[PDB]
């Protein structure tokens, strides 16, 4: 089974916003856009400035496989976690997320050489992240909780498309000052303007197929070749040979 | 694979979806507060977090309780 | 002060059953937008989900009648605290609907 | 049985951030991204600097032995324990983890010299609880927790491949000040980048 | 069209229809506690509504069963 | 309109009791942040500050005693 | 609104061709390990 | 998001009461300390570590009191 | 339309027993500062300031113990 | 004569234990006022006003003392 | 393995792994003035570092309380 | 034979081997603070220890009631 | 308001009715503008036959 998600998203933000106060003889006091009483020595203003831009793009593909009989019930089942880890590193603070996924399964043959399987999916990142900076979501892709259940048939050594979900929205948003956002020369600095758009893809693909000759090279054989690729290889203790003999072959 | 949940269970999460960030506020804050002891603004801080802390964690259990005895009176009944 | 705003989302599930063969699909995804201000340590976020049952039939003019039981939106919140977040996520109603048509 | 896991990474961060406050006269006051000012005449900006890469990979491999009769339903438990020194080293508790597997077998022979068995399997990490050091991970590498429940036949001395999984994941981000970050000999100052690529295989 | 329902059933509603709102307003009022669980206004009107939900289902219960031994009792001497 | 019970009567009582204190507390510390010292706000708010203390916990008192005179009494109906 | 259709015909091309495409496209891609392929060659060869 | 409780949003009420004491005080010190004779700056500096000190007592104290009316009133649901 | 408790009464009392004493402080500080160096101002200022200093603590300290009476009657409804 | 329980006569054998103090507390208070620094007042409010503490506080703990005697006997008919 | 250590333990050792070498620091001072104790210079350093240490230990010990005090509330309910 | 033990000593026993060694480090902390009653860190570890020791015994007990009081409770059923 | 109409061979129409209006007794009136600004209408409940 064939697992996809893909995600894009762009955003940008950039303006001021203004505000102030005068008192004037101590006799009339005046404020811009404060939600709040003045203390009165007045000529005070303030400009908020903000300007940034990003761009992010994430994509998973996850394919677990599964063994079983005709008519026989099969489940398979397995949780990961990951970890990130932060500058000041030495500082005892990883940032992690787990991810699970679990299937069920019980297969039919037709007579006309077709695989029928009746499905439950359940799949997905874990609700209940604790992620305090955005460090966590930059550097680990959130992805949705999904459950799907039905029964599909494909033809042999086919595949086919489960189900799947797209998203794309877009944002705008302009305030401004009503007289001085016109300003011909300085209307610009009395704006602020905002801009966000995102895409969304995820799909379920599944592809039976008939088992009918056992693996080659031998499984033994091949971890041999790890073993020594990966220098974990350890055989050569003397010492170890001696009960490894009695593991190795017969 | 994921946990059932029952009703107490969904009453529980209703108060730790509640308190979206405290967790971890309490827990940065007594960070900095242990690396710089004597600091006022520290201080200051950290006593609002550890109350709100503390009456959340109360109000929380207070509330199961309650739930647990009205549902044991009805099933009483049954017999 | 004066202000415009403007927002479109759009979403489109994808389902495969049999005839006869009644049948769920369910997902829900959480949305994080970054909130600038504050040393920029902020972070704002929602959750929007959608639930679909269904009961396909075929009739015999080679029309399909289903069975149909939809509930989507955003969850219910009132802990709104910003201005930029709201300006950057989207509301969506929370919509049940139960019918049959073909 | 065969288990083995193999792990690779690789990660990535550079770039800059930039914030600040400027004061004329006490006549007006600017803040870039700063939520307060400095009470400071366009002086004490601040910049923070990240620059760092890693590449990490881990291999595993384990291997267990059952002896049973034909017809006999039979039992196999492991639970074992590891731990790391750190360092700085004047006083820093051990990190460990813990693995453990459990395997329910029962064998059939069949007429044609093969072997059917029903399977249990059900190996694993425990999960930590909260939280652990940067160094740990480093040192001790995770595995996931995986329960499968089968039936096979093999013929015989041959092997059969009962399940597996496959994780591939990459991810790319940039930050960048609107104009700034498009000048062409200065843009570098005033752009944050970064990427995370993953790979991992898990097999029985 | 409507289910068929005894007169248990009748009884059991009535406490239902008597308290219009209880059900929703016992749920909102635990959503406002639980997104700010430290305001001692929204804390002592909880109190209240909790405890007004607890005494109604109690009672509930309690009625339904003496109907329940009252009709038992006499069916035990048709025979 | 919408459904109250005797819980509520009683508590209500207290609510339309003090009239204005909810609002008294709010600006008096308002008045008092503007400066936070000054002897008058002091004097002033210690005073609103412990007339408010007193009426949360007669309240709250109140409704639990009455839930357990009623408690008592259906339990008997079994 | 709710647009239904009958399917009648696998997918065209398979997934582990446009599976294949997007982890290469992407740089996802990892069967160039020298390491791995012991392991992928069971699962893609079979 | 930053998440704030009731007290929290007590607290920080005295934070902006105190428009620029926080400031003040600092300022004040680093100037004094270049020039511990100046009568006009020891008189400055008295003042400014008086109004502090205030602060801090009042706001610690009015937190600790509704820390005790909230939990009062929750020990009362059983 | 004011509302007021009964410790709001009894510390009335006390800015309805001292008729003008809070105007008189401020009249004699503000004399005294335009002339520092005379006695007659400071014997003035000196008995006066130590009159409102007696005022304002036995305002305070009564009304705590009268918070602390009703505070332990309360606790015994439950 | 309206109606009167056990727990209301045991409460006013104090009230009429105290003839007096109930209203001497309180010319206390009103004199005391009019010169809060005359050490001879103040030395006699001290002491009405501990006075009046301890009544209070007696009464109080009796009448509960009683209220768990008849409870406890009441819960035993049954 | 090492000794074991539950959650308050980990909280107060948060406090010394805090303060890094306070503990040593102040046994440096006292001995370098104890050596001669008429010497304004070594005077004015062991004020400061004794005031540190007191306010250390002082907020450590009320920490410690008021953790315990959250868990044993909750303790209670299970019964 | 082997000494006889049910479910509720099963429960009862996860504890005790759940705390490695807290059941001595309570006596060794207590034997030096003894030695020396007057040094702030041996008494800032005893506050720790001692505090571990009451909330472990209490969760214990309070555990193995609320199991018999299930096991009382289906039992009475078999009538 | 709660209603059950009947239809008269004379064209006439007779109505089982119920009614009930008014403010809800949670006297808000505290300071003078509330008075001033808000009518205060009577609780009232009718019930009857009429055609």
């Amino acid at each position: 089974l064939w697992i996809v998600d893909l995600n894009k998203s762009d955003l940008e933000r950039l303006g001021t916003s203004w505000s102030g106060s005068i008192t004037i003889g101590d006799k009339l006091g005046v404020s811009l856009n404060q939600s709040s009483i003045s203390t009165l020595d007045g000529s005070r203003f303030i400009a908020a400035v903000n300007a940034l831009e990003e761009k992010k793009q994430a994509t998973v593909v996850s394919r677990p496989v599964l063994l079983t009989q005709e008519n026989v019930p099969a489940i398979f089942d397995n949780n990961r976690t990951f970890y990130t880890k932060l500058i000041g590193e030495r500082n005892v603070a990883l940032e992690h997320v787990t991810y699970g996924t679990m299937i069920r399964v019980l297969p039919r043959f037709s007579a006309d050489g077709q695989i029928e399987m009746s499905l439950d999916i359940e799949d997905g990142n874990d609700k209940t992240p604790q992620s305090d900076t955005t460090t966590s979501v930059d550097a680990l892709p959130e992805v949705g909780r999904t459950l799907i259940s039905t029964i599909a048939r494909v033809p042999h050594g086919k595949s086919l498309l489960v189900g799947g979900y797209t998203r794309d929205a877009n944002t705008d948003t302009v305030q401004s000052i009503p007289f001085l956002g016109k300003l011909p020369l300085i209307g610009s600095l009395f704006r602020y303007s905002s801009k966000n758009k995102s895409n969304v893809v995820r799909v379920f693909m599944i592809e039976p197929k008939e088992i009918v000759d056992p693996l080659t090279p031998d499984a033994s054989e091949s971890v041999n070749n790890i073993l020594k690729q990966s220098g974990a290889w350890s055989g050569d203790d003397k010492l170890q040979k001696w009960v490894r003999v009695y593991l190795d072959r017969g | 694979a994921t946990p059932w949940s029952g009703y107490l269970d969904d009453v529980s999460a209703k108060f730790d979806t509640g308190v979206d960030n405290l967790q971890t506020q309490v827990t940065e804050a007594l960070d900095k507060l242990a690396a710089k002891p004597s600091d006022p603004a520290l201080l200051a801080a950290y006593q609002s977090k550890l109350s709100e802390y503390n009456l959340y964690r109360n109000a929380q259990s207070n509330t199961v309780k309650v739930f647990k005895d009205i549902d044991a009176a009805i099933i009483q009944n049954f017999r």
